[PDB]
């Protein structure tokens, strides 16, 4: 008979290890307060 | 004789308020006759 490597049981030797990438992470710009809120929070302006 | 509208700015507690002339007003923005409001601060006579 014939036999193709798909007809017969497959064990393996190999240890597996699994290693995946870090992926891109994106920073966007973040504040709290921004400057003008900080000018703002002033009750009086001198200048106006 | 003049009239201005003028924007008023009143920081926490809300005690008190200034005007765009810089001209503060030592009365809660919030003083009134209704739901408790004449428990709000004043600095002035009734009359006023």
């Amino acid at each position: 008979h014939q036999l193709s490597r798909a007809d017969v049981t497959t064990v393996s030797t190999f240890i597996d290890l699994n290693i995946t990438m870090l992926e891109d992470h994106e920073f966007v710009p973040l504040e709290v307060y921004t400057r003008h809120e900080i000018k703002d929070s002033g009750l009086l302006d001198y200048t106006e | 004789c003049i009239v201005e509208e003028v924007d008023a700015r009143s920081v926490y507690p809300y005690d008190e308020f200034v005007l765009a002339t810089g001209d503060f007003v030592y009365m809660s923005p919030f003083y009134g006759y209704r739901e408790g409001s004449h428990t709000e601060h004043t600095s002035y006579a009734a009359d006023r």
